[PDB]
RNA sequence: UUGGCGGAAAGGCCUUGGGUGCUUGCUGGCGAAUUGCAAUGUCAUUUUGCGUGGGGAUAAAUCAUUUGUAUACGACUUAGA
RNA sequence: GCGUUGGAUUGUUCACCCACUAAUAGGGAACGUGAGCUGGGUUUAGACCGUCGUGAGACAGGUUAGUUUUACCCUACUGAU
RNA sequence: CUAUCUAGCGAAACCACAGCCAAGGGAACGGGCUUGGCAGAAUCAGCGGGGAAAGAAGACCCUGUUGAGCUUGACUCUAGU
RNA sequence: AGAACUGGUACGGACAAGGGGAAUCUGACUGUCUAAUUAAAACAUAGCAUUGCGAUGGUCAGAAAGUGAUGUUGACGCAAU
RNA sequence: GUGAACAGCCUCUAGUUGAUAGAAUAAUGUAGAUAAGGGAAGUCGGCAAAAUAGAUCCGUAACUUCGGGAUAAGGAUUGGC
RNA sequence: GCCCUGAAAAUGGAUGGCGCUCAAGCGUGUUACCUAUACUCUACCGUCAGGGUUGAUAUGAUGCCCUGACGAGUAGGCAGGCGUGGAGGUCAGUGACGAAGCCUAGACCGUAAGGUCGGGUCGAACGGCCUCUAGUGCAGAUCUUGGUGGUAGUAGCAAAUAUUCAAAUGAGAACUUUGAAGACUGAAGUGGGGAAAGGUUCCACGUCAACAGCAGUUGGACGUGGGUUAGUCGAUCCUAAGA
RNA sequence: AGAACUGGCGAUGCGGGAUGAACCGAACGUAGAGUUAAGGUGCCGGAAUACACGCUCAUCAGACACCACAAAAGGUGUUAG
RNA sequence: GUCGAAUUUGGGUAUAGGGGCGAAAGACUAAUCGAACCAUCUAGUAGCUGGUUCCUGCCGAAGUUUCCCUCAGGAUAGCAG
RNA sequence: AUAUUGGCGAGAGACCGAUAGCGAACAAGUACAGUGAUGGAAAGAUGAAAAGAACUUUGAAAAGAGAGUGAAAAAGUACGUGAAAUUGUUGAAAGGGAAGGGCAUUUGAUCAGACAUGG
């Protein structure tokens, strides 16, 4: 408990977390935003296709030097990619949430992702050896991911 | 600081920037001065460049070591089926330039052209000029009005024509559409000619004739990203140079403190627009003619098509223009053949040619025979046959 | 509503014929206050979301796949019911 | 506006000859231009000589050998979305 | 084989603040100031003009009542003989 | 070692594997050194020459010594240039 | 096995198949090749490259410390049966 | 006198720019107009000066009140104050019904150093006034120690010829195991043993958080165990330079 | 580069000289109203495209102290003497 | 380049810092050499370089004299509180 | 009678308060480095009490979501408070080669000062 800022009816909502996960903070940020406010199954379906290389994740912030793809066109963008490890972890969290929702008997068909937020876990430090007898840091930038699914309210 | 020796700059700054052309169909940017005293006629034509071959002819040029003597010249052949007229566009003069006021189109358009208006034909509903057509319903007015508007205002008049690309070996089904200025006389006469030709066909032999000098307009063959050396013809640096030697060593003096628009740099080479002038017509082919490729000296029955077929193109089954020398663009590419913006009197330009012989051996290797008939005569019987 | 004219960016102009309101050309009958000695007191035109009733019309582009006249990647050019 | 060169000797700039040519003008751009090159000369440390000095050493004298680092950032410039 | 594009992995240098010019004056060569030219999101590959780019409180020079290695009939001594 | 025959005249068929000549400067040669900018014409060298010494000695060591190197030596030797 | 061979090249026994991977094939590179005609005109300088090369038989200058120089130079030959 | 010739330099460019020709140019005259932290008059802050006033009569005599003049500032001198750790004294000070601390384009006082309040968070101690005392106030010192960025998902992860099909196992297989194929080291070995050195890395079972700069079910890794058998092989004995 | 007297800059903002340590004006608590300085008043820009007599036409006019240079010498240009 | 000897090399042993060792380069003596490494004397000295921490109020400089192995420093007088 | 930065036993401080105080408040002369002489750190704080999260559900697992314990989980053996740099998400706003600042006012947001006169 204690997620970031949410403004959603907790009674119509369910949520999931993952902490100290060894995936790229920057890549997974980019992909969390890719499905933000999405209806869960659209999200689910799309992420499955990004694995299949049929659509992609737009890279909007952590993105300089990244190649260009025709697949960014959809999202008005030139620079997108296919972050498998990120997609994969986000899927696990979506899956969990979805489980938690069923347990609360929320309507699977009304569910959209109402909150999704990656921030930065503590780094994991390894060493690289460099020319002239030096050492440099070779680190991991792990992620904390949290998200929330909620029932869309009706007319 | 005063460059030690002097040399001319590499490359022409009048052909910048050296980028990819906007369209693959290079634009006609000038049509000939109009002489409104003579029959309404097209001022250019559209074709597909098919390949090159070789000619022999006597030269006619008093005072040349080669007068009254055979010379042998490269030619290029461009596949030139008839062009169909499907619209007229009228232009007015303004203090801001020529401007189009309307376009009036033909009642019926073929799929070939209609296809040019779509990116996904297979799955479109092909609604292209379907409401426009109905403008013909009414005994005329809507159409007849706009024709009248072009007569009243309108200062220059172009027809819209397209290629019949299906009459051509090309895989491409989408035809090429273009405006061509009508130079024959009188604005009113122009639009009538145009009206009368809607949906009708126009052949090259009504535009161009033997001995004529004509211009070619075409996008040049692409080559992708080039280095400085081949892109600009900059000089190789010595073998000894560190970090590579296809460069220019000095990109600039210290001031102006900015690399300047005139130094040579790597980037795109090819796929540029070129208007190439002064290409003499050496043949106007008839497609119905089974002796296309023959001469009053070489009496044999043969078509212009090489043994084996034009490499990377196929056969020539239509009217065609044969032009001396060479032309920008590559095989398969659309070319606009434009008439001269001027009255050349060159002597070279006035000469009337007559071919004596047209090469027809295979261009797919060192071909030794002009016709299947000649080959069999030479080789005698094989193990296939009979 | 009858004719016409206007392409320089015409998108406006002139015209014919009635209908309808007003008419301070002129002569009457009423009304106005207390908004209190000025202060906030005439409504203009832009977009944009919705509301009703009528007329109307009934596509494509992109990804993926494909060509190689194109190409570092994007991009270009082809093909696919 | 447009050109203004090919060589022999010298690290040379300069100089000087040969030779071609329409002509072989003169200069600037941090004495343009070394994360562009080269490293022949200068100008570290090895070394021979001549002059100088008791000597260590010295020489605007001769001679030989002597490691040429980094761009992935901004801008400019070339091209590309 | 690289570069390039993709998945995984993922450093460093450097950083007053920053980053389009012309002229002016100015610590006598401006990204900033003054007057003008101008000026349109977000970007990719290349590039070596500029950032008087970056790497060791300048190798040369001078100053200091700062040294050390070395030499000698400088000054003052000393093992030895 | 010889001879005949044979082939698109090829045949040390891949692999393997000295370019040569005429000279000038310089060091005789083989050898040696600046590990990480100098391999050289610098150092060595054999050869030549000079110097000291007969042991109570020459040359050198040690603070001193019943102390030490040459010396398991003796001038065809040891020591110093 | 080839061959003069503990060379190079291919093999048996034994041992490996481990040193991120996928898709492309721009510039510029790094490493490997080739170029018509000319032949050092390039350059401080033939730097780099190229050319020679095994064996058999012929032949082989000046000079010399008489040992050399010398694979001097220059030529013919080379498979298979 | 004005004007013209005399009058040649390097990025494109400067009467400041536009542009101006009975001027918006040059000489001269006459009015009006614009505008400085200056001048004039007034309010307020402070500084300095002069003067009045506890004579009995509530609350500051280093006070209250009246009057005139004055205000630039580096190095630097002096003054009056703001704030911190601790100390004597005092408010019989605040506090678990919430001390201290922290957060807050909320509020109020002060020219300022600062002080005060609300709200949030928090959890055990703390403050005002008169004094005393100093290890007492940071932006810098290529300052010290720590922590963090842009750079950047960038440079890169290209030497050592080379991999492929299938099955098995597994949550998961480009990378494990088995099979097949293709290849390499080529006995001057990528074969089989040792010396120095390491010290358990050897073998088995289990097993993947970290480590093996992709991965991992694999390992020289992690956990738990097992394992080195001498009259004849060494040391041990001998002597060497020498100690 | 070096002296004399004074005034400045340095230590100093403000208004003018586009810009600018030092020129012109004027020195500075917080403000209100008025007036000016030096300098300006076509437009940029607050302020007469004011008034008056002349002079000047430049195929290189000219335009304001310090100040961002110009001379000898010439003109049948035009002015007045 | 050399490649059967002034050859290459293991281990053992000896030489220690104004000392060693040097076919001699001021070379080498544990990434250290024109005097190694370690600790202490030591917070070595510095006329030189850098930095030196709250506010406001008042006053407010000097770059000159004389003397100094004085000339990037002091003392002295002046200016200032 | 005098000395006493050592040893043993004690009483103290206007001393320091975990970057301070001895190098060491801790398995500190430790871990680690170096052939060697020597060099030599970092590192304290859940809660009164482990009551250290039974059980259910998703997952290969780590974990998540519930539940539960507790005065509190805004204390979960990453643990008291939990600043800054720097970061994610949400909300508002601006943005033609930097951004930030001054005087002034428009517009939007936000906050005030009132306080009393017969019914």
């Amino acid at each position: 408990a204690r997620y970031g800022a949410t403004s959603t009816n907790p009674a119509k909502s369910a949520s999931a977390r993952g902490s100290y996960l060894r995936v790229s903070f920057k890549n997974t940020r980019e992909t969390a935003q890719a499905i933000n406010g999405w209806e869960l199954t659209k999200a689910q379906k799309y992420l499955e296709q990004v694995l299949d290389h049929q659509r992609a994740i737009p890279f909007r912030r952590f993105n300089s030097s990244i190649g260009r793809t025709a697949q960014g066109k959809e999202f008005g963008v030139t620079k997108a990619r296919w972050p498998a490890k990120s997609v994969k972890f986000v899927q696990g969290l979506l899956q969990n949430a979805a489980a938690n929702a069923e347990a609360k008997g929320l309507d699977a068909t009304k569910l959209y992702v109402s909150h999704i937020q990656v921030n930065q876990a503590p780094k994991q430090r390894r060493r690289t050896y460099r020319a002239h007898g030096r050492i440099n840091k070779y680190e991991s930038s792990p992620s904390h991911i949290e998200l929330v699914v909620t029932e869309k309210e009706e007319a | 600081s005063h460059r030690k020796y002097e040399a001319p700059r590499h490359g022409h700054l009048g052909f910048l920037p050296r980028k990819r052309a906007a369209s693959i169909r290079a634009r006609v940017k000038a049509f000939p001065k109009d002489d409104r005293s003579k029959p309404v006629a097209l001022t250019s034509f559209l074709g597909y460049k098919a390949g090159m071959t070789t000619i022999v002819r006597d030269l006619d040029r008093p005072g040349s070591k080669f007068h009254k003597r055979e010379v042998v010249e490269a030619v290029t052949v461009v596949d030139t089926p008839p062009v169909v007229v499907v619209g007229v566009v009228g232009y007015v003069e303004t203090p801001r330039g020529l401007r189009s006021l309307t376009t009036v189109w033909a009642e019926h358009l073929s799929d070939e052209v209609k296809r040019r208006f779509y990116k996904n034909w297979y799955k479109s509903k092909k609604k292209a000029f379907t409401k426009y057509s109905a403008k013909y319903a009414q005994d005329g007015a809507g159409i007849e009005r706009e024709l009248a508007r072009i007569k009243k205002y309108a200062s220059v008049v172009r027809v819209l024509v397209h290629t019949q690309i299906r009459k051509t070996p090309l895989a491409q089904k989408k035809a090429h559409l273009a405006e061509i200025q009508l130079n024959g006389g009188s604005i009113s006469e122009k639009v009538d000619w145009a009206r009368e030709h809607f949906e009708k066909t126009v052949a090259v032999d009504s535009v161009f004739e033997q001995n004529e000098m004509i211009d070619a307009i075409a996008v040049t063959k692409g080559h992708g990203f080039e280095g400085v050396t081949h892109r600009w013809g900059t000089k190789k640096l010595p073998r000894k140079t560190h970090r590579g030697l296809r460069k220019v060593a000095c990109i600039g003096a210290w001031h102006p403190a900015h690399v300047m628009w005139s130094v040579a740099r790597a980037g795109q080479r090819g796929y540029h627009s070129r208007t190439s002038i002064n290409h003499k017509i050496y043949r106007v082919g008839k497609g119905d003619d089974e002796a296309n490729g023959a001469t009053s000296f070489d009496r044999t029955k043969k078509t212009i098509t090489p043994m084996g077929g034009f490499v990377h193109y196929g056969e020539i089954k239509n009217d065609f223009i044969m032009v001396k020398g060479c032309i920008p663009g590559n095989r398969k590419r659309i070319v606009t053949l434009r008439k001269s913006l001027y009255t050349n009197t060159s002597r070279k330009a006035l000469e009337e040619v007559s071919l004596k012989w047209i090469d027809t051996a295979s261009k797919f290797g060192k071909g030794r025979f002009q016709t299947p008939a000649e080959k069999h005569a030479f080789m005698g019987t094989l193990k296939k046959d009979l």
